[PDB]
């Protein structure tokens, strides 16, 4: 019942280091496309909106 | 890095051991494999434990195998008898740590335990 | 001729190859002379809990 960040405290612990050695300037998010791009439904074809 | 392990005995066929993936700590973590590989074959499967308590083998190891987990040194345990020369092969210990959903098996991680009369 | 090379990759990385740093064997409840991967040193080395 938390749309936004909760309330609270919780340390982050050092998962892994990757030796890579370039640089890096900008990011990107990958998704899942539920619906269709050809075909897009009219409304719950995604995800739950 | 993280975890690690080591160790082992050679021995010799129909003997019998214990594997122990030696602990580095308390980790989260759902499935415990044992797994083996040996030169010139395709890596292949021994056991998973699971911490709710499932228990999965692979088909040619019936009846030779006992996995067990301890949960106040957090170690898996796998006791080996009835050796045939077909266990020649190094043994690592897959995680399961959830990453981003589960993933990222610590198996890096080996033992060299080769079974043989001579 | 066997030509066999060996491309060993000194890359800002946690290395897997190495070793042949051999360690002897250690001693407890004793003080001597410690050098614990760079950290040098003296002292009596005990099991912790
Ligand atoms: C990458 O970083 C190096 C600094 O080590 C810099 O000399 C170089 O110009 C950078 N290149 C790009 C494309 O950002």
């Amino acid at each position: 019942l938390v749309r936004d960040l909760p309330q609270g405290f919780s340390a982050l612990e050092p998962l892994v280091d990757l030796p890579i050695g370039i640089n890096i300037t900008r990011f990107q998010t990958l998704l899942a496309l539920h619906r269709s791009y050809l075909t897009p439904g009219d409304s719950s074809s995604g995800w739950t909106a | 890095v993280q975890l690690q392990e080591s160790g082992g005995g050679l021995v010799q066929p129909g003997g019998s051991l214990r594997l122990s993936c030696v602990a580095s700590g308390s980790v989260t973590f759902n499935s415990m494999g044992w797994y083996r590989q040996a030169p010139g074959k395709q890596r292949e499967l021994v056991a998973q434990i699971t911490a709710g308590g499932d228990t999965h083998y692979a088909d040619s190891v019936k009846g030779r195998f006992t996995i067990s987990e301890h949960r106040g040194k957090n170690a898996v345990y796998l006791e080996m008898h009835s050796l045939k020369p077909e266990d020649t092969a190094v043994y690592y210990c897959h995680l399961q740590v959830p990453f981003l959903g589960g993933g990222y098996d610590y198996w890096g991680q080996g033992t060299q335990v080769t079974v043989s009369s001579g | 001729y066997r030509v066999v090379v060996l491309s060993f990759e000194l890359l800002h990385a946690p290395a897997t190859v190495c070793g042949p740093k051999k360690s002897t064997n250690l001693v407890k409840n004793k003080c001597v002379n410690f050098n614990f991967n760079g950290l040098t040193g003296t002292g009596v080395l005990t099991e912790s809990n």
